[PDB]
Formats: structure tokens, C-alpha cells, sequence
RNA sequence: CGCGCGCUACACUGACAGAGCCAGCGAGUACUCCCUUGGCCGAGAGGCCCGGGUAAACUCUGUCGUGCUGAGGAAUCCCUAGUAAGCGCAAGUCAUCAGCUUGCG
């Protein structure tokens, strides 16, 4: 009667760089919604990151959301 | 066998629509389309070319999954494809 | 170019001698106003069309919020019925 | 032919295009004294460099191959993942390009998508009248040749990856039937005595290699910028 | 000495050679076998005439078939086609005419289209 | 339900093309222009080489 | 002038010409070749002026 | 025989192979959740309810197949099982998170049947394999009881089972005659 | 300025990546899209080199999912079988036609 609920709380809008919306749908579709981040690019930004495209938003510890924050700020410090 | 897969060579029996659905024991319901509803002769798929537009009534002949088909294939862009229609009906049976 | 009311074309219809009184958009004015303005409306539950003499049919959204007054009204009307349409 | 000249000028032509700001490819030009005839000669070749052409930091190589893309697409997925899968986003053979890829915009689509070519000696006879004009004639952009030669006819798998690995940064040889041809030995941004080294080693291998009845043959190297002028090594 | 039947098959511009010989059961399309020589869905199209006769009818010949032309779809109906007529015209040489009009009644009271090839003029009510 | 406002100009004319910028809609009237006296130039030509 | 695309009869002639007010002038006009080819100028070509 | 079983673990099924013992196919369709991913006897067709209350049915091929036949959004609240009939092909149940459990036929959009009488979430069920019990369906719900309905007559549980704990597990018996109802620590 | 005739854009009939598989008409020692920054050999005119501006379709398998990323009013006209409609490839025939024409599958 005790089952951990740690990870049950993931459909909810989480919060980012410019976006204040940015909901659970995919990890490579929901870096879509920030403006100025195209389609083609955010499948380079999660192949640096060790982050997998199966996973969803959301479903990310409070470390690796921001490793994605970082790398959107300078494209140049990691390779490009 | 001559070159036969195995879904045909397992249903080597009788004609079956896409080779798995039979028409042995189909009754229409209504008496007055039982002659324009056309199940008595077989077909496999429904692509068969037939003058079945030459002159009236010739059209009561074909089968009526070909007429499914070809009313399928019915608007501006939908036109000259007649593969996409037979497989929606494939499809669609499923 | 002004829809064709009987405001100020009176005297052009009552010298033509034809009809003063069908020239009536107000009608149709007043009518979509009560309709848009209806609880009905609000809940979502209505769906309006205009037939008019010309053979003109119009849909309207239950989205919109028309003018109020019968001037913006007229020259949206115009706007309409030679755009053939009105976007947001 | 001395390398203190070589030295000396290229210093001097550096300064002359500093006086990303640079990305100038530097080059020099061959000049012979006799046409030339042997359609073998006029057959691209490549030249390994001492100091790679190529930064290999992010460019993609596209290889094509002639008889089975499926056997050559296999053994890319087998051998070696380190430095070639990261690299080798395309395998095409020559069947699949002259059917997949006719149109101006279709290789105008390839042209734009990968950034560095490898074809094989069977294969670049065909290349000029398969991949279009826009592709070929136009940059630096074309094949470089890949001995992939011995179910197909194939050198085995690690010597094809050691070719491919000399092979990504070495530096592209085409020859003309006039008597002009230029030959790109590194860019603006690089050290001169890197460039001397580069142009030593290409003088070397361009008359004993390429140019016939070698030094005899031979004419003035004059080493060239994009749009500057000429300084001479004659020879 | 040998026994071998040609026999053609025609569609708008599709046109199909099929050799019939004496063999142990294969069919071949270009070089390729019959189940792999169609688009996907219209392998029911040419199995039709083996499906009509039964498999004991191919069971000792060997058909080679050519194409060249076409679409997809006529290249479908002229192989059929040359399968059909092959199989009739091998049985009319070397094996009883009974055996021909049965074989041939099968198929025409299946589809004539097998047998005979019916091109579309152009004669529109006049 | 939400409202919308709908788009529409007062003084309408099926006359006169509506553009917010002056640049973009006077750079497209001298187009119209040089195109117009460009065919009526041409059919004068053409008629008096006739 | 010089031609430019050359079919079976109706070539294209290009360094002859400033402007298709000039050709729409020398509409019909007798050209000719130095071989002896006659030629009739037919019309104005729209996209090189 | 049928190489197929599934596992659902979060907001995705993950359809697994007997022999290869590998995720054949990993389906997440599902907005929130899928809380039993269960397929057909037949073996091409999975059921699956969400946290939102929907419940989705697809087909499934041998391969990566995921083309969606109906979507049921009736419940509102979630729904914890959804289980086909044995014998039946187009017979299903639902076990909600309300007080409801309910039968569904596939080519309606309509719940066949309605079974109330729960007091609490209700959440695992099955129906009752047996020649003689065609139809009638098991339940226990968290309100610590254990109810089985005759599906001929909608009215209340054909019989009822009063536990001490919130009962978590239901299965019957293949002989149809006895039923084990996992309630706690017993 | 007006009118039509063609052409183009306008999303579920989607996009990306692969795999496979189909035509017919077409061969005058004849055909080339510009114009230029530089340098070679050029007393001079030029020639070189390097930069800048056999189908479409179809079939099968995967990856993502409606997102200014919206198929045309009144009228008026045409059309009944290899017809309507989609698609590409080729030619340019003493009149017409490259802003296109006519064939061919």
C-alpha cells in the first residue's frame, strides 16, 4: 500500500530559457517550442547531452533539464 | 506448386477476396439488389480490367468491390490512382 | 460605395418607383445583433447564415462580435460582399 | 628546387592576404611546356599529404562505391566506429545515383549536404556525366579517388579503411589537356612552413607521378592566392 | 527432340514472351521468380490462371517469361496473359486436346482476357 | 466563446489596393505602371511596324 | 548578332538587339545569314532582354 | 502459439517477443499513462486505459505496428484494467477509477453494460472462464469487497465477498468453480 | 484600366530517410546559359587555369505529428470510355508557337 509515486508527476508545464510553456510531448519536439530552435537542429543538441529520444519532457532529473539550458546558450563552446 | 507463397498456397482451395475472405456463405439481405449486387462470379483483388462502361446495365456485372473501388478513387487528386484505392479497401476489410 | 438603405438613396428609390420599402439593411443589422448578443450564442449552440436577394449566402462565426453601429456595419457588408470574406 | 624560396614566398603571400577573416584556399599553378594527350594522365589521382588537407571536425564524407551498395553499406556498419560512422553518412553506388539522382535539384540537395567526397577508380570515368555540372566543374567540391579493388572485387575491409583514412585529407589532382592546371595545397589560416612542406611534397609527387617526361615536361609553379597575384618558383 | 512452346502476351504497350518447356515446376520473370516480379498487391493478378488450373497443370512445366514496356499494371495483365495462353498451348502440343478444352474452358469461363487479348479502339457513339 | 474583432477598412473601394507601408505600396504602383506603359508602348510599335 | 539556341528552324539570336522596344520595331525584317540562310524576325523574346 | 506478450511500465506499452526475449515494439501513443496493456487471444489486437480516462485499442502486427482502431473516452477518471473475454472476440470489461465497472463491444461507441455497486476505486478484475459461466465477471475494488455480476441481469453483484484489506489481485480458477482474491498481507 | 486563356502558390491526399521497380516518340561533322575578380603563356590580337553571382509516378519499410508551416461567391461555360482528371519525357518542321506550341507514353 506504499508504492513510490516519484516519477507519477511528469504531465505538467515545465519552465525554460524563453518559453514560460513547455509541457511533456517528446524530448526533440519539445525543443521545438522555443523560438528560434528549429526542427532539424534540436537532434543535435540531444546527441551531445547523452539524453535519449525515446524519453519525453518531463521525464528528466532537476541535472540533466539543465545541461540542455546551457548548451542553447553557446552552440560554439560545444563543437558545432 | 508452380512459384506460390504460403497464405496462397494455404488458401489453394477456393477464390477468396485478398486471399483470406470467402464468398461461400454471403446472403443479401434485400431481395430487390440480389441481381444488381454482384457476388456470383469471384474476383481476387478488385483491379480488373473490364469494359464494364460500354453500354446500360453492364455495370450490374462487375463485382461490387470493384465498384467500391472505383467510387473510391473519387475527387480531384484521387483521379488516375487506382493501387491506392485497392489498398484502402485492403485495409479497410482488415 | 454604401449598401443601399433607406437612409439616403430615399430619393433614387422613390424616383425609380420601386419598392422604398424593401431596401432595408437594418433589418438584417438588427436581427444578427440580437442573435450575436444571445445566450445561445454564448454557449456555443447557434450556427447563422444570411440568404440575401442577390442569391448570396453567407456563413457567420459564432466567433465574431459584429459592429454595433449601422455606418462600420455597411462598409463592412461591402467589404464582404466583394472580398468574399473577412478575417480576423 | 631549394624550399627556402618556398619559404620565403609563402610569408611573403600570407602577409599579402592578411594585409574566418581568412578562409582562402592558397594553391599553386603547374605549368607544362608540352600538350597533353594520354587520356590515363588526364585520370584524377590524389596526393597524401604530410599535414592533412582536411580539419575533420564536423565534415561528412560521402563514398560511392560501384557493385553492391548493400555489401558496402554492410561493411560500414561493421568495421570501424570511431572516426568513419560519425563521417560516413552516405554509401552510393553508381547505379543508385545515376537512377536516384538526374535532376538539378537533386544534386544540388547532395551538393549542399555533404561537405567532402571519396568515389572509386571504376567509378570517376562515369562521375562527370552522372553527378551534373554544378556539382563537378564548379568547386573543389568532386571525388577523390578510393582504390576500393581487389560478391564484389574488393581490397579486404582494413586496408579499405586505411585508404579511406589517407584518403579524407589528401589533396585532389586534376589534370587538363592544356598545358595550365593548378593543384590546392591549404588555406590562408594555416603556418607557412606547414605550406612549404605541403608544397614541397607536391612538387615531388606532381612531376615524378603525374606530369610525363618529368622534368623535361616541366614548367613554372607559381604560388597563388584566390584573388592576388602569382610569386614564381620556376623549375 | 525438345519440347518447347512460345507463346506472347500483349497490353497497351506491354509485351511478354513466355517459353515453355519441359521442367520441373519453376516460373521466371526476367530472370527473377514469379513472386517477386509485381508490385505488392498485384501478385494476385498474376497468380490468377495458376490458382484457375491448379497447381497440378504447372507441375511439370517450366515458363519463362520477358517483359518490356508498359507500366506496372500492363506489364501485370501481359504476364498473365502469356502465363495463361503458355500453359494452354503447351497442353494443345504435347499432351490431349481434352485436356486443351478443358484447360481452355476453365479460363474463359473464369476471364476471356487471359486468352484473348482485347485492344481499346477508339469508337465513341457515332 | 471567445470574440474576435473583424479586419475590415471603413471607406471601401475595390479600386484602390490597402498597404500598411507606403514604400511597399508606391514600389508596387510604379511596377504597375512601368508595365502598363511598357505594353501600350510595344502594341504602338508593333502596330506602326504593321 | 550571334545565335544562341538552335532548333530545326527558329534559332535564337542574342548579341544583335538591346531590348524588345528595338526588336518589336524590327518586327518581320529580312535577316540573314553570312552563309546565305534567309530569315524572317519573328518575334521579341521575353526573359534575356 | 504466439511469440508475443506485453509490458506496461509509464506512459508507454512495450510489446516484448517470447523467443528473442527483446522489446519487439514500444508504443507510446498514451498522453499520461497505460495502465494494463492487454491483448486479444487472438493475438493482434491491445487494449490499454490511460491515467486520463480514455482507453485505446490498436492493432499490432507482427512488427512495428501501432494503427489505431477505437478510442473510448467515457470514463473521465481513470481506468486501472481493461480486459478482452475469453471466448468472445469482440467482448471486452473495464475496471474504472471511479466505482464503475462496465462491457464493451468493439464496433459500438457505446458501453454495452454498466455495473455499479462499488464504493471505493476499483481496481482489478476478470471474467469468469468456464463452459458453464459464459458470462459473469469478477471485480474487487479498494472498498475491501470482492463482487461478481451475472452480465444477463445489470442490477447489483450476483455475490459479494466482504475482506479487511484493500484488495489489490483477482484471478479465478480455470475449473470456474473457486476464486483467489489478494487483499493485503493474505 | 477591363476581360478572359494559360502558369504558380494555397496540407492529410503530410514531411524526412531508405529499399525495389516500370515507357514511347527523339541522332544534319550538329548541340553549347550569362558576364566578370585574379593569374599563366601571350611584342600585339587570343587560348588556358582558379574563383563570384536512361522519367515522373508507383509499391514496400521505418522516424515525427495539424504547427500565415487553408481549394475560391453570384453567375457562366464545357464534358458520356482508354472520355474527364493526374503525371512526366521528347521535339520546335517555310504559316502560328518559347510568357509557349505540338507530339508521345
Amino acid at each position: 500500500s506504499l508504492v513510490s509515486g516519484e516519477k507519477t508527476n511528469f504531465n505538467h508545464i515545465l519552465r525554460l530559457l524563453n518559453t514560460n510553456v513547455d509541457g511533456k510531448q517528446k524530448v526533440v519536439y519539445a525543443l521545438t517550442q522555443i523560438k528560434g530552435v528549429g526542427r532539424r537542429y534540436s537532434n543535435l543538441v540531444c546527441k551531445k547531452a547523452d539524453v535519449d529520444l525515446k524519453k519525453r519532457a518531463g521525464e528528466l532529473t532537476s541535472e540533466e533539464l539543465e545541461r540542455l539550458v546551457t548548451i542553447i546558450q553557446n552552440p560554439l563552446a560545444y563543437k558545432i | 506448386y508452380d512459384v506460390l507463397p504460403k497464405e496462397v498456397l494455404a488458401e489453394v482451395g477456393s477464390v477468396k477476396l485478398f486471399n483470406r475472405w470467402s464468398y461461400d456463405d454471403i446472403e443479401i439481405r434485400d431481395i430487390s439488389l440480389t441481381d444488381y449486387i454482384q457476388i456470383r462470379a469471384p474476383v481476387y483483388i478488385p483491379h480488373s480490367a473490364g469494359r464494364y462502361a460500354v453500354k446500360r446495365f453492364r455495370k450490374a456485372n462487375c463485382p461490387i468491390i470493384e465498384r467500391l473501388t472505383n467510387s473510391l478513387m473519387m475527387h480531384g487528386r484521387n483521379n488516375g490512382k487506382k493501387l491506392m484505392a485497392v489498398r484502402i479497401v485492403a485495409h479497410a476489410f482488415e | 460605395y454604401t449598401l443601399l438603405n433607406s437612409d439616403e438613396h430615399i430619393g433614387i428609390m422613390r424616383k425609380m418607383n420601386r419598392d422604398i420599402s424593401d431596401a432595408r439593411p437594418d433589418i438584417t443589422h438588427q436581427c444578427l445583433l440580437t442573435l450575436l448578443d444571445s445566450p445561445i450564442n454564448k454557449a456555443g449552440k447557434l450556427q447563422i447564415y444570411i440568404q440575401t436577394a442577390k442569391g448570396v449566402l453567407i456563413e457567420v462565426s459564432p466567433t465574431v462580435r459584429i459592429p454595433r453601429t449601422f455606418k462600420r456595419f455597411a462598409g463592412l457588408m461591402v467589404q464582404l460582399l466583394h472580398r468574399l470574406s473577412i478575417k480576423g | 628546387v631549394d624550399p627556402d624560396q618556398t619559404l620565403k614566398a609563402c610569408k611573403a603571400l600570407l602577409a599579402h592576404i592578411k594585409k574566418t577573416v581568412a578562409e582562402t584556399p592558397i594553391w599553386l599553378t603547374l605549368t607544362t611546356k608540352k600538350h597533353i594527350h594520354d587520356s590515363h594522365r588526364l585520370q584524377p589521382g590524389k596526393i597524401i599529404l604530410p599535414h592533412p588537407l582536411n580539419t575533420s571536425e564536423e565534415i561528412s564524407v560521402c563514398l560511392i562505391t560501384a557493385d553492391p551498395q548493400r555489401f558496402y553499406k554492410n561493411a560500414v556498419a561493421d568495421e570501424f566506429p570511431e572516426d568513419l560512422r560519425a563521417k560516413i553518412g552516405r554509401v552510393i553506388d553508381i547505379s543508385h545515383l545515376k537512377a536516384k539522382f538526374k535532376a538539378y535539384e537533386a544534386q544540388r540537395k547532395l551538393f549542399s549536404e555533404h561537405d567532402v567526397f571519396l568515389a572509386d577508380t571504376r567509378i570517376i570515368n562515369r562521375l562527370p556525366k552522372a553527378l551534373g555540372k554544378t556539382f563537378y566543374k564548379t568547386t573543389t567540391k568532386r571525388p577523390i579517388p578510393v582504390v576500393l579493388m581487389a560478391n564484389a572485387n574488393a581490397r579486404p575491409i582494413p586496408e579499405i579503411v586505411a585508404e579511406i583514412r589517407k584518403a579524407i585529407g589528401a589533396a585532389l589532382v586534376h589534370l587538363s589537356p592544356s598545358t595550365n592546371t593548378a593543384i590546392k595545397v591549404g588555406y590562408a589560416n594555416w603556418e607557412p612552413e606547414k605550406l612549404a612542406a605541403n608544397i614541397e611534397t607536391v612538387i615531388r609527387e606532381l612531376v615524378e607521378r603525374f606530369v610525363p617526361q618529368k622534368w623535361q615536361n616541366v614548367r613554372n609553379f607559381y604560388v597563388k592566392g584566390p584573388e592576388t597575384a602569382a610569386l614564381p618558383i620556376y623549375q | 527432340s525438345v519440347q518447347a512452346v512460345q507463346v506472347f502476351g500483349k497490353k497497351k504497350n506491354a509485351t511478354a514472351v513466355a517459353r515453355c518447356v519441359q521442367g520441373k515446376g519453376l516460373i521466371k520473370v526476367n530472370g527473377k521468380p514469379l513472386k517477386l516480379f509485381a508490385p505488392e498487391i498485384l501478385r494476385a493478378k498474376l497468380y490468377e490462371p495458376i490458382l484457375i488450373l491448379g497447381t497440378d497443370k504447372f507441375a511439370d512445366v517450366d515458363i519463362r517469361i520477358r517483359v518490356a514496356g508498359g507500366g506496372h499494371t500492363s506489364q501485370v495483365y501481359a504476364v498473365r496473359q502469356a502465363i495463361a495462353k503458355s500453359i494452354v498451348a503447351y497442353y494443345a502440343k504435347y499432351v490431349d486436346e481434352h485436356s486443351k478444352n478443358l484447360l481452355k474452358q476453365e479460363l474463359i469461363q473464369f476471364d476471356r482476357s487471359l486468352l484473348v487479348a482485347d485492344p481499346r479502339r477508339c469508337e465513341p457513339k457515332k | 466563446i471567445k470574440t474576435y474583432i473583424p479586419k475590415f477598412e471603413d471607406d471601401f473601394d475595390p479600386d484602390k489596393h490597402y498597404d500598411p507601408n507606403r514604400e511597399r505600396a508606391e514600389l508596387a504602383k510604379l511596377k504597375a505602371e512601368h508595365k502598363r506603359e511598357r505594353k501600350g508602348a510595344l502594341r504602338e510599335l508593333r502596330k506602326d511596324a504593321q | 548578332g550571334t545565335p544562341w539556341k538552335i532548333f530545326k528552324n527558329t534559332a535564337f539570336i542574342k548579341d544583335m538587339f538591346n531590348s524588345s522596344l528595338e526588336i518589336a520595331k524590327f518586327e518581320g525584317a529580312a535577316i540573314r545569314t553570312v552563309s546565305g540562310i534567309r530569315g524572317q524576325i519573328k518575334r521579341a523574346l521575353s526573359k534575356p532582354e | 502459439t504466439n511469440d508475443l506478450f506485453a509490458v506496461t511500465a509509464g506512459p508507454r506499452v512495450e510489446i516484448f517477443s517470447i523467443r528473442k526475449r527483446e522489446p519487439l515494439k514500444t508504443i507510446g501513443r498514451f498522453d499520461s499513462e497505460a495502465h494494463c496493456g492487454e491483448i486479444r487471444p487472438d493475438g493482434r489486437v491491445l487494449v490499454a486505459g490511460e491515467d486520463t480516462g480514455r482507453m485505446q485499442v490498436f492493432d499490432v502486427g507482427q512488427g512495428t505496428r501501432a494503427v489505431i482502431l477505437k478510442t473510448w473516452h467515457i470514463h473521465k477518471q481513470p481506468v486501472w484494467v481493461t480486459k478482452w473475454s475469453p471466448t468472445e472476440l469482440t467482448t471486452l470489461m473495464s475496471c474504472s477509477d471511479d466505482k464503475t465497472v462496465r462491457l464493451w463491444d468493439l464496433p459500438s461507441n457505446d458501453p454495452t453494460r454498466l455495473f455499479t455497486g462499488h464504493t471505493d476505486y476499483v481496481r482489478c478484475g476478470a471474467f469468469m472462464p468456464g463452459s458453464a459461466n459464459s458470462n459473469l465477471l469478477v471485480s474487487g475494488s479498494y472498498d475491501e469487497t470482492v463482487r461478481v455480476w451475472d452480465a444477463r441481469a445489470p442490477g447489483g453483484a450476483v455475490m459479494t465477498f466482504k475482506h479487511a484489506d484493500p484488495i489489490e489481485d483477482v484471478l479465478p480458477l480455470p475449473s470456474g468453480t473457486t476464486l483467489l482474491a489478494a487483499s493485503g498481507n493474505a
